[PDB]
């Protein structure tokens, strides 16, 4: 019941995806290594960082199939068993990464704004239990699409996974939950935790304004990049659902925003490149640990 | 003037000693050893990593069975380790965390340790109650305790920052002999294989050979440009090696009363924190501030090999009595056993 | 000194239950593993149960497993056996045995004095101590042998053989551990030797105080087992 | 103040005791140190490595 | 598998030892380590009353921080052979007594006690083992200062001083003289307090300097600093 405008779908999505895979694979691998060293030093935020990094590395691992999907022209030449698996990872790892960013942000808040009072929550095994809850909760919560059939074909040349034009009711509801609970709820907590850290930081009297400047610029980047990468997609999920629920007997909206929808999904993949930079490579405390390891590895091999 | 007569004799005597030593300089080690095949490259591997300390390791000592070790760290703990299995046999809380030295008694019955508390504490490892307890605290030094070594279950030799060394009677708790003559802090002790002599090193950039029963200094050895941090004896008891902050090790012969060989390299500007010998005395091992341990061919002063693997300053070395293994400890909180 | 006192024994009817207690004092109880060992009216010794230090592990003899429960309460320094469905085969003197394991340790070096429980109306290593009794004139040497159905020599080099002496009216004393090591307090009159499956306890110059029953125990695997016991006479 | 005389005396007495030492020639001392190393070379496993089957550390 | 009944038990014991070592590790990690230094009898012994042969340790609790103070004075030995063992401390408390400005060392009549104090401060402050360890500097015996300066201007030890004989200015001058010995101002902070040997807030002064040190350390561990 539609005809989408897919003029740029074989171009923009695979362009970003080639970039994300080529950069993100070693970028996230370095992040896993760095996060690992932090865990063995008993820094809990190595637990959350390895889970963030593996969620992104996994996203990347599914992503080349999705590159095909778009390039062939939105045709999953691959049967239905593979929609449920890959696209479940494609569309759920967005929320897994957001949940881990949220957890890192909350731990940073407690460590900085409330030093001395929450020792029990910054233990490494506590963090492990939290990661288990985050993975299980988010994978469970977003499992609903699997009890539906995700593969669709139509008179027209598209063989869609996880999308239908016009969409159904079992989705309009998914599209809302994923914006209000999936994206905004954690994102708001990230905002509050970083604002709280900045208040703790500005009150420091042992921190020169030059360090305060670094902290504020980083704290803003850690909010703005998430909002920028995800809002362009989540904003359409709300528009599509709201329009559909208002008048299910229309696709005209979808028809005029079809390519925007897919461009935005491609856009959201950029967190798999940006997250490990803001979280593992930009701060030199991490970066020099990474560097000595790269030198030690090669020197070790060289003998 | 008694003061001037004595000062004049002292200078004349210093000259007699210097010339008596030059008179013996008809060779160096480094030339009689020209025709000796080199040990070749010595490639050791870590066989065990002993994990458990949460702080810098300051001391190590192998027991006489070549299987148990005692190590000490700024955790305020001593750990008795099973080197073959990597098991903790004991963990001993200390009354003072500022521990710089420890020692395993030859019998395996006692462990000694101490540091900035100026006390050598003796622990009884074999009790009816099943727990390690302090049997005796030896107080009397007025400086920090830099090194402990047992002669037997009732005798412990200590050195300290008060510039003296002392022989203690563990059972009475009294100091029986005070060994004086150093002017700087005493950093290390080494006991002769037969227990009759001991060599001490100090911040005087000198080392002294002491007669244990007499309470007398027999010989003073000089040559280092800086503080001596470590000393050990060559296995047959006729020489000792010393390591210092001038980044060299030196071999001294006791009968020659001379420096015999210098172990140094242009690329080492690090101090030496620990020295030890292999059973044949052919290899000299030294721990450095660059986090490496070098293995020197003791008869040539060649570098036979490097034990790399610590992430911080190597603080202590030990070699087992049967020669099977080398343990290294460091400020990175780990001990490693090499073969 | 080191002390273990068993209590809670007495007369029970079959099918009933009792709880034996064992109060420790004089030692770092929480650091020691503990065992219960029975001595039948027939005087053989049988291992019953083991509770490790920290209560990490529990082992039971097959004949009590599922019936008896072994427990520890470190803050009060006590052990217990909760014994359910007692049958008359369970009649025995019950002893607490102290045991600590680490390289170079001496396990089973202290036994309590036992309490008495009287109840009215495999792949196991078998230790055999052929001789039942041996009369020896005091002042002369003794040779007490023991055989095993399985080699007691482990690949780590240790042979896990223990020898104990029970003097009349007394609980067992450890004499020798791991084949040849004497227990503290044991005179050099005693010496162990042997290998594989054939072991010997040698006594040199017998004293009157050495007369009692000598028991052979293996500690290679659980259940721990004892031989019949050889009674030295005269 | 005679403290400096006592200090000079301690230095003199120790130096006289060290001056009176029968010192061995270095060529001999060096040769003996060497001979020890050769005699015990085969007993030293860090110099002449032990086959794994005889090595307690594998 | 493989291990004998006794070897398995030995392993179990080793594991219990590890659990206990970890618990003690966590307790130690929570404690605040303070190294207490000073220019000899500089009021050090008064500070420790409010904050209550070899090294002397003092335990102190305030606002749920457990502090452990290490008095390393009375060790007449070389600092270079032991001071590094204190590398891992939260802060160094350094005591100077301001009234010292008109005094000389008993051992050297020409050496002003205040300069001796500055020489020590510099040896610690710019020490390679303490490049990121903050200093809490206490200026003691201020009431005695304030009165002496009306009879003996600072010039007596600071000939370049050109301020008035006012303790507010004289005290500021001395503070500056110590703070300017810091050659690593962009790395380590100096917290200066005048205790006057009469204040009761000396505990609070340490507490606040310490919580500021702790937050900077958490910002470094958080990857934010
Ligand atoms: C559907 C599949 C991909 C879900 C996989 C979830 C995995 C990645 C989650 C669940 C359990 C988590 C692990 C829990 C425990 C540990 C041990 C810790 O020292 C490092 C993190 C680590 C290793 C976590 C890594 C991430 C983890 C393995
Ligand atoms: C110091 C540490 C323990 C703080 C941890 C805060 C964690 C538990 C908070 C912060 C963010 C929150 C998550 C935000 C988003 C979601 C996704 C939703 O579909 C289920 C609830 C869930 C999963 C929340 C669970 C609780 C949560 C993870």
């Amino acid at each position: 019941g539609c005809h989408v405008d897919s003029r740029v779908d074989h171009l923009f999505p695979p362009s970003l995806y080639i970039f994300v895979i080529g950069v993100g694979l070693p970028t996230n691998c370095l992040a896993l290594w760095a996060a690992y060293r932090q865990v063995q030093q008993r820094n809990e935020l190595g637990v959350y960082l390895m889970n963030l990094s593996i969620a992104d590395l996994l996203y990347i691992c599914t992503l080349p199939l999705w590159v095909d999907y778009f390039l062939h022209h939105d045709n999953w030449i691959h049967g239905p068993g593979s929609c449920k698996l890959f696209g479940f990872i494609f569309y759920t790892n967005i929320y897994i990464s957001i949940a881990f960013l949220c957890c890192i942000s909350v731990d940073r808040y407690l460590a900085v704004a409330h030093p001395l009072r929450f020792a029990r929550l910054r233990r490494v095994k506590t963090a492990v239990a939290v990661s288990s809850v985050v993975w299980a909760t988010e994978l469970g919560a977003n499992s609903a699409p699997l009890f539906h059939d995700e593969l669709f074909r139509d008179r027209y040349n598209h063989t869609f996974c996880f999308e239908k034009f016009p969409m159904e009711g079992w989705v309009a509801w998914m599209n809302l939950y994923r914006v209000f609970v999936g994206f905004l709820f954690p994102w708001a907590l990230m905002l509050l935790s970083y604002r709280g850290i900045l208040r703790a930081v500005r009150g420091s009297v042992s921190t020169e304004r030059q360090e305060k400047a670094k902290i504020k610029r980083l704290a803003l980047s850690l909010i703005a990049i998430v909002l920028v990468c995800f809002a362009p997609y989540h904003v359409l999920l709300l528009s599509r659902s709201a329009i559909y629920l208002g008048r299910p007997w229309d696709c005209g909206f979808e028809e005029r925003v079809f390519s925007a929808y897919h461009s935005s999904l491609a856009f959201t993949s950029l967190n798999c490149v940006a997250d490990p930079i803001l979280y593992c490579l930009v701060n030199e405390g991490a970066r020099s640990d990474v560097a000595k390891a790269l030198h030690n590895l090669l020197r070790f091999l060289a003998s | 003037s008694e003061l001037d007569q004595l000062r004049q004799e002292a200078e004349q005597l210093k000259n007699q000693i210097r010339d008596a030593r030059k008179a013996c300089a008809d060779a160096t080690l480094s030339q009689i050893t020209n025709n000796i095949d080199p040990v070749g490259r010595i490639q050791m591997r870590t066989r065990r990593t002993l994990r458990g300390h949460l702080a810098k390791i300051y001391a190590m000592h192998w027991g006489t069975d070549s299987r148990l070790l005692v190590s000490a760290s700024q955790d305020g703990k001593l750990i008795i380790w099973d080197s073959y299995t990597t098991n903790k046999v004991h963990a001993i809380p200390l009354r003072s965390s500022w521990v710089m030295t420890c020692a395993y008694a030859p019998s395996g019955n006692y462990v000694a340790c101490g540091g900035l508390d100026n006390i050598c504490s003796i622990y009884n490892l074999k009790t009816r109650e099943g727990n390690v307890r302090v049997s005796r605290e030896l107080a009397g030094h007025t400086g920090y305790l830099s090194c402990c070594r047992f002669l037997d279950d009732n005798q412990i030799v200590t050195s300290s920052g008060d510039t003296t060394c002392a022989l203690w009677d563990i059972e009475t708790g009294q100091q029986t002999t005070t060994f004086t003559g150093h002017t700087g802090d005493v950093m290390s002790l080494s006991l002769a294989p037969d227990t009759r002599l001991f060599v001490s090193g100090a911040c005087d950039a000198s080392a002294k050979l002491w007669d244990v029963r007499e309470g007398m200094c027999r010989q003073t050895f000089t040559g280092h440009e800086s503080d001596i941090n470590a000393i050990c004896f060559f296995p047959n008891g006729n020489a000792f090696a010393t390591g210092s902050d001038d980044a060299t090790c030196r071999l001294f012969d006791l009968r020659a009363d001379q420096e015999l060989m210098t172990y140094s390299h242009d690329n080492i500007i690090c101090g030496i924190t620990s020295v030890s010998f292999s059973k044949s005395g052919r290899l000299l091992l030294a721990g450095y501030d660059d986090f490496n341990c070098n293995v020197w061919d003791a008869l040539k002063a060649d570098r036979a090999g490097v034990l790399a693997g610590h992430d911080n300053r190597v603080s202590c070395l030990g070699v087992t009595d049967d020669g099977m293994a080398v343990a290294t400890g460091s400020w990175d909180s780990f001990l490693k056993i090499w073969n | 000194d080191v002390q273990l006192v068993e209590s809670g024994g007495g007369l029970v009817q079959p099918g009933g239950s009792r709880k034996l207690s064992c109060s420790a004092s004089g030692f770092a109880f929480s650091s020691f593993g503990m065992h219960w060992v029975r001595q039948a009216p027939e005087k053989g010794l049988e291992w019953v149960a083991y509770i490790s230090s920290g209560s990490g592990t529990i082992y039971y003899a097959d004949t009590v497993k599922g019936r008896f429960t072994i427990s520890r309460d470190d803050p009060k320094n006590t052990l217990f056996l909760q014994m359910t469905s007692l049958r008359s085969e369970d009649t025995a003197m019950y002893y607490c045995v102290r045991s600590i394991y680490y390289y170079g340790s001496s396990p089973f070096d202290f036994w309590g004095q036992g309490t008495t429980l009287t109840v009215s109306s495999g792949s196991d290593i078998v230790m055999t101590q052929a001789t039942s009794s041996v009369p020896v004139t005091p002042g002369e040497s003794v040779s007490i042998s023991c055989r095993s159905s399985k080699s007691l020599l482990h690949s780590n080099g240790n042979t896990y053989l223990y020898w104990f002496l029970q003097r009349p009216g007394q609980s067992p004393q450890l004499l020798i551990y791991r084949m040849s090591n004497l227990a503290s307090g044991v005179p050099d009159r005693f010496s162990g030797s042997g290998s594989g499956t054939a072991f010997t306890l040698t006594i040199s110059r017998l004293e009157a105080e050495d007369v009692g029953v000598y028991y052979c125990m293996q500690h290679l695997e659980y259940p721990l087992t004892f031989g019949a016991g050889t009674k030295l006479e005269l | 103040n005679t403290a400096s005389i006592a200090q000079a005396r301690k230095l003199v007495e120790q130096l006289k005791m060290e001056a009176n030492i029968d010192r061995i020639k270095v060529s001999k001392a060096a040769a003996d140190l060497m001979a020890y190393c050769e005699a015990h070379a085969k007993e030293d496993p860090l110099l002449t490595p032990v086959p794994a089957s005889e090595n307690p550390f594998r | 598998c493989t291990l004998s009944a006794e070897d398995k038990a030995a392993v179990e014991r080793s594991k219990m030892i590890d659990r206990n070592l970890r618990e003690d590790g966590e307790k130690a990690a929570r404690e605040v380590k303070l190294l207490l230094l000073g220019a000899g009898e500089s009021g050090k012994n008064t500070i420790v009353k409010q904050m209550k042969t070899g090294i002397v340790e003092t335990h102190f609790t305030f606002k749920d921080l457990h502090f452990k103070m290490f008095d390393v004075g009375a060790q007449r030995s070389e600092r270079k052979k032991w001071i590094h063992c204190f590398e891992g401390v939260t802060a160094i408390i350094f005591c100077v007594a301001l009234s010292d400005y008109d005094l000389v060392l008993a051992e050297d009549e020409e050496m002003n006690r205040m300069h001796a104090s500055m020489k020590l401060f510099d040896s610690i402050c710019n020490n390679k083992w303490f490049t990121d360890t903050s200093i809490i500097l206490f200026l003691n015996k201020k009431d005695l200062f304030e009165e002496k300066i009306k009879k003996s201007p600072l010039t007596i030890c600071y000939p370049e001083y050109a301020g008035s004989n006012t303790y507010e200015e004289a005290a500021a001058y001395i503070q500056c003289q110590f703070e300017d010995l810091n050659k690593r101002k962009d790395t380590k902070e100096i917290y200066t307090h005048f205790t006057c040997s009469t204040d009761t807030k000396n505990v609070q002064f340490v507490f606040d300097a310490v919580t500021d040190v702790i937050i900077k350390n958490n910002l470094k561990d958080c990857g934010l600093f």
